[PDB]
């Protein structure tokens, strides 16, 4: 529970400044280095709870062997008894759950607390798209869930947000669904291994976009990924330890003056099932506790049981470290900054086949169907379109497509200076909301919404249930649904 | 109130919106119109009716409004002059008002300075002659 | 439960290639130190190698330790609550489960209140861990379909949490607390007149003054299960494990037992696939990687005026069977008429509203008949 | 109307040209959809005809993905086409005059 065994011997001093300033009783405080026997730290903490009578337990240790594997023990046994233990030098999110660490009170904000500074940081650029690159872990996770949620809190999805398998090789696969897009701001939170291993990997590969946007978390500005680190953008004060310490012994100390009610800690360590009935009522003044003479700023704390209004430092000047932004809690030519987005000029464009609108015709043996005048002797404008055949498979024949909406596609390209490509649709209905086995859009909206689609250059009817997922241009041509009957036959 | 309250600027056109004086003794017309001051820049309280008013009580019933109608006397409509715009487009150009229902034709000028809603009535250049 | 288990009637059950030791723990120590119980445990399994775990004490929090346990080693399955809760663990762990998760128990009680009256409205619950995921599935399981909204009823909890349960108007209520936080609950109900025959409660926690009349409760199917049986049941489901990582890996490993090893290699975290497809006693068990069972059979019981739990409903393969009618209430008594009609076809057109959906379209109004 | 939507389900030609071409015979007495296109399906084929009053009086629309770039200029030119007289061109060199 102690780290290099100088914590502790200054934890006595700390006591004792923070004991007296009194009465009541006078807690012993203990402290037992790391064991990876995994049974020596049991009979401690049973010798502690049965003579000391402690109150609280420490958690503070360095890298060493993987760092969610050392707390996670004492952890369980702070559950088993339910008496609140004070974590350090672990910021992992699996800690942020209640359900399996019951008795688990975090004094440093996890990784997943980055994902507001990403979005502060996001605001201010004024930074309109984003692409998010998160680890397939509970981390990774625990992040995107939050960026996800703060973003469609402003009423915009996220663009492309994807998932990294970790402790992979070659992840350059993912790359390949990276490049094409249209946004440069790219967000990467991975584990320090998996992002040194992708660092190198983009260094092996080269295309490293590098002098462009980065959003990454400390631990993947971490110094073993320093070595192969590209051009990137987060440092914590903590990473002092003492400073922490003597915080958490202030806010210990808070609490047991103002607990002044059985309060009678489990005397025997073994030989009973019972629980401490007065720990979740101590759990929960340390939540409601307030300590603003912390050391280390604030100590206020969320909902959730990790402190907030931490310090965040915030650019990759060859393995700088200035802090640029200014950011504190709530202090709301290319930087290795230009627009976060590149507008693309292949628009694929989705055409249904409607008769007085768009003409769809078979074209020739040669490739090009054959061409046509009008009646005033003027050319008619057709464009080769990659379409379904028969409606029975489904095979794409390049026809050639015409008429209306093609000449206002024509002239929208020479005023625009945007290329083309268009593309007919797959199933033949225009679009509508269907019930799947939640409910998905099929047909022509389908394309648009997440297929490969950029504009939908059809008639297509404006309305309510098509307006809130897609938006409108102003109009083109008016209308209103009407019926079609058979004429009588005249003598 | 800040964020609600929009202030609507408007104008008088026969088809759409109706304004009378609301001075039958009483202070107010019928139950059918809303009240309209006016701007100079205790003026007599109008009220108007009609097409535009009924879709403005209308939206304020659904998405929640509380608005205040402005009758606007600068010019008719809007035209830019020597640079500057008049009229309740150019009100609504400045930071004089934030919405401005009424008779308002979307043109290519308006809609590039102001952004518009969606169009719910046709509308263009037609000749009438008489027969 | 010595004589229970000295004859091993799982034995006589079910019989398999290796030695296959009677006794699953061999030692009922499951009482004051439990650390030496581990490690007795631990040295008993590296030594004879034994093919059996149980964990019976409904001590409810001894989740945690197990879990720890089968991360340092073999798989470890609770019979009896120790695998009456449900979380997420660590894949490093084979943890064995035989409880139902808090979302099957939510598909399985807003099945059932399609039936009798379909407005779940109150969803009162406590400051209490994995209540924000019951609240998520809530909002989930009511998007489409046809069941009805009221309120959200967040509360922390006597008086002032009196008010603030009556504030909301509803007839089914949902409760999610611990067992200890669910008297005072009842308590303040009761004095806020709420513990009535107007009112049901969905105690759909994983729980398990006068509890009321409307209590509906799901569990798992084994709960009416013999201790015997239920030991019986899981000793078949590892036995059964075993032998589909025997014959379909063509191997015949050691499930790790390193227990209090050094330097233990953390390569191998453990493994699920062996138990996608279980089948014993006619029943389906498809046992999640999380540790729960997909598609599992469940109980929907219900507490009686002689405070005795009976068997109600039947939850299995996406179906439910019942033994009460279905009508339309309890009994709310001034209102709700009885309304007697007849066929005229020119106004009272009546047509069977069974399209495979057992309703027609959003026009009607459900009638029912008589017959007496 | 919800019921007139019930008789809607038992037939719903999964096409636009199949329908009219069915209509062409008697096979299917009345058809509803855009007036854009019947109108130039009668005046094409002197054969059918538009009974009614328009209903549901809502334009076409070039459509884009939500939060994109291209509507404004979209927009903006569209519109600017309207005023030129183009739209008013395009429309007899394809609609009318049949
Ligand atoms: C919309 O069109 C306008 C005018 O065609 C564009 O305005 C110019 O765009 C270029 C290149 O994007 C810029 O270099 C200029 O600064 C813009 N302004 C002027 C006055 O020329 C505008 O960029 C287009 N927007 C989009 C999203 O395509
Ligand atoms: C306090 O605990 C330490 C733990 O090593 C022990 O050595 C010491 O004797 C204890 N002192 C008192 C007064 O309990
Ligand atoms: C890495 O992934 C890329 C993209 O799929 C692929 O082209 C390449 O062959 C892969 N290399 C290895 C060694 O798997
Ligand atoms: C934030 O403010 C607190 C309180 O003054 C201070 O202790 C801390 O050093 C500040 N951190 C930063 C990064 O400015
Ligand atoms: C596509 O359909 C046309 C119809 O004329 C036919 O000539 C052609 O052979 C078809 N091609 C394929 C690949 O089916
Ligand atoms: C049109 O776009 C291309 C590619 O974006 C660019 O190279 C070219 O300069 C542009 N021309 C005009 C007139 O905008």
């Amino acid at each position: 529970v102690l780290s290099t065994r100088k914590h502790e011997q200054m934890f006595r001093e700390a006591v004792n400044q923070a004991n007296k300033r009194s009465w009541k009783i006078q807690l012993n405080a203990t402290s037992v280095t790391h064991k990876p026997n995994a049974i020596q730290m049991a009979l401690s903490v049973c010798e502690d709870l049965i003579s000391s009578q402690v109150y609280a337990i420490l958690v503070s240790h360095p890298p060493t062997p993987n760092d969610h594997f050392t707390p996670t023990p004492v952890s369980y046994t702070a559950g088993f008894y339910r008496i609140p233990v004070l974590g350090l030098t672990t910021r992992m999110s699996i800690y942020s759950d209640k359900s399996i660490h019951l008795s688990f009170l975090r004094t440093v904000p996890p990784y997943s607390h980055q994902s507001s500074v990403w979005f502060e940081m996001m605001r201010v650029y004024s930074w309109n798209h984003i692409i998010l690159l998160v680890s397939d872990d509970h981390e990774g996770r625990a992040a995107q869930k939050r960026l996800e949620t703060l973003l469609e809190e402003r009423e915009s999805k996220a663009e492309k947000v994807l998932q990294f398998d970790p402790g992979t090789k070659n992840v350059t696969a993912l790359l390949m669904e990276a490049k094409e897009l249209e946004a440069r701001v790219i967000i990467l939170s991975a584990s320090e291994d998996d992002a040194a291993t992708v660092y190198r990997a983009a260094a092996m590969l080269n295309m490293t976009g590098s002098g462009y946007v980065w959003l990454v978390g400390e631990r993947e500005i971490s110094g073993n990924a320093l070595r192969y680190a590209p051009d990137g953008i987060l440092q914590l004060i903590n990473g002092n330890e003492s400073a922490h310490i003597s915080d958490a012994v202030g806010v210990v100390a808070q609490a047991v003056h103002e607990l002044l009610n059985i309060t009678d800690p489990p005397r025997g360590c073994v030989g009973n099932t019972n629980i401490w009935k007065t720990g979740p009522l101590f759990k929960r003044v340390l939540m409601s506790s307030k300590y603003a003479d912390g050391v280390t700023g604030r100590v206020e704390f969320n909902e959730d049981g990790d402190r907030k209004f931490a310090n965040y430092s915030i650019n990759l000047q060859n393995r700088k470290l200035v802090q640029v932004g200014i950011y504190n809690g709530t202090h709301v030519i290319i930087w290795p900054k230009p627009r976060g987005y590149q507008m693309s000029t292949r628009l694929k464009i989705v055409t249904i086949h409607q008769e007085p609108f768009v003409y769809v015709k078979p074209t020739l043996s040669d490739g090009t169907c054959k061409e046509e005048f009008t009646v005033n002797g003027d050319p008619v404008k057709k464009v080769i379109c990659t379409g379904p055949n028969d409606t029975s498979p489904r095979h794409t024949v390049p026809q050639c497509c015409y008429g209306f909406c093609i000449d206002l596609l024509i002239k929208l390209a020479r005023t625009m200076n945007f290329t083309y490509e268009v593309h007919l649709v797959a199933d033949g209905k225009f679009g509508t909301q269907e019930r799947v086995n939640k409910k998905e859009w099929n047909g022509m909206m389908g394309e648009l919404l997440s297929g490969q689609a950029d504009m939908i250059v059809a008639p297509l009817t404006i309305n309510n249930e098509r307006a809130q997922y897609i938006e409108f241009s102003k109009p083109f041509k008016y209308q209103g649904l009407t019926i079609l009957v058979k004429k009588e036959i005249p003598s | 109130r800040d964020t609600q309250h929009l202030t609507v600027a408007t104008l008088e056109e026969r088809p759409f919106v109706i304004v009378e004086p609301a001075d039958p003794i009483s202070g107010t017309c019928i139950r059918d119109s809303v009240p309209c001051r006016s701007q100079l820049n205790r003026p007599e309280k109008r009220c108007c009716k009609g097409f535009c008013i009924d879709i403005l009580k209308r939206l304020a019933h659904t998405i929640g409004f509380s608005y205040d109608l402005y009758l606007v006397t600068n010019g008719k409509h809007g035209k830019k002059i020597d640079g500057v715009w008049n009229g309740m487009i150019g009100e609504v150009f400045y930071q004089r008002a934030d919405m401005a229902i009424g008779s308002l034709t979307i043109n290519e000028e308006r809609s590039e300075i102001v952004d518009f809603s969606v169009p719910f009535v046709e509308t263009g250049i037609s000749v009438m002659v008489a027969r | 439960a010595a004589e229970a288990a000295r004859l091993g009637p799982a034995v006589a059950a079910a019989v398999r290639s290796p030695g296959l030791d009677v006794r699953p723990v061999a030692l009922v120590l499951n009482g004051s130190d439990p650390r030496s119980l581990v490690l007795q445990l631990c040295d008993l399994l590296s030594g004879l190698r034994v093919h059996g775990v149980v964990f019976e004490d409904d001590s409810r929090a001894v989740a945690p330790i197990l879990d720890f346990l089968s991360a340092q080693t073999l798989p470890i399955v609770a019979v009896h609550g120790a695998a009456l809760v449900l979380t997420p663990k660590e894949k490093g762990s084979t943890f064995l489960q035989l409880g139902s998760s808090t979302e099957q128990q939510l598909q399985v009680i807003f099945e059932v209140l399609e039936e009798y009256d379909w407005t779940s409205f109150v969803a009162v619950t406590t400051r209490a861990p994995g209540h924000r995921a019951f609240l998520s599935y809530i909002e989930v399981l009511t998007d489409g379909s046809l069941v009805g909204w009221e309120h959200r009823g967040a509360l922390t909890l006597e008086a002032v949490l009196s008010a603030q349960l009556r504030s909301v108007s509803a007839q089914i209520r949902l409760l999610f607390c611990a067992r200890e936080e669910a008297e005072p609950v009842f308590r303040a109900a009761e004095e806020a007149g709420l513990t009535g025959s107007g009112y049901v409660w969905f105690m759909v926690g994983p729980q398990l003054a006068p509890l009321p009349a409307g209590l509906f409760a799901v569990r798992s199917a084994g709960w009416r299960d013999d201790l015997a049986r239920r030991v019986a049941a899981g000793v078949a489901v590892v036995a059964r494990g075993a032998q589909a990582l025997l014959r379909d890996y063509g191997f015949l490993p050691e499930l790790g037992h390193d227990c209090r090893a050094q330097n233990r290699t953390h390569r191998g975290e453990s493994l699920h696939r062996y138990f996608m497809n279980i089948t014993w006693d006619n029943r389906d068990y498809s046992f999640n990687e999380d540790g729960f069972l997909v598609n599992p059979s469940l109980v929907v019981i219900s507490l009686t005026r002689d405070r005795t739990w009976e068997v109600v409903g039947s939850w299995e393969q996406q179906t439910l069977r019942l033994k009460y009618p279905l009508w339309s209430r309890y009994g709310r008594d001034t209102q709700h008429l009885t309304v007697a009609t007849l066929e005229e076809r020119p106004f009272v057109i009546v047509e069977p509203a069974d399209p495979i959906s057992g309703t027609c379209i959003r026009d009607s109004v459900p009638c029912r008949s008589q017959l007496n | 109307l919800s019921t007139m939507y019930r008789h809607m389900e038992k037939h719903n030609y999964e096409s636009a040209a199949e329908a009219i071409q069915a209509v062409r015979d008697n096979k299917l007495h009345a058809f509803i959809w855009d007036s854009a296109v019947l109108e130039f399906e009668a005046s094409q084929k002197c054969d059918l005809v538009t009974t009614g009053e328009l209903f549901f009086r809502s334009g076409f629309g070039i459509g884009m993905r939500k939060d994109s770039p291209w509507k404004q200029n979209v927009s903006l030119s569209i519109l600017k086409s309207h005023e030129n007289g183009f739209m008013e061109d395009l429309d007899k060199t394809w609609v009318r005059y049949q």
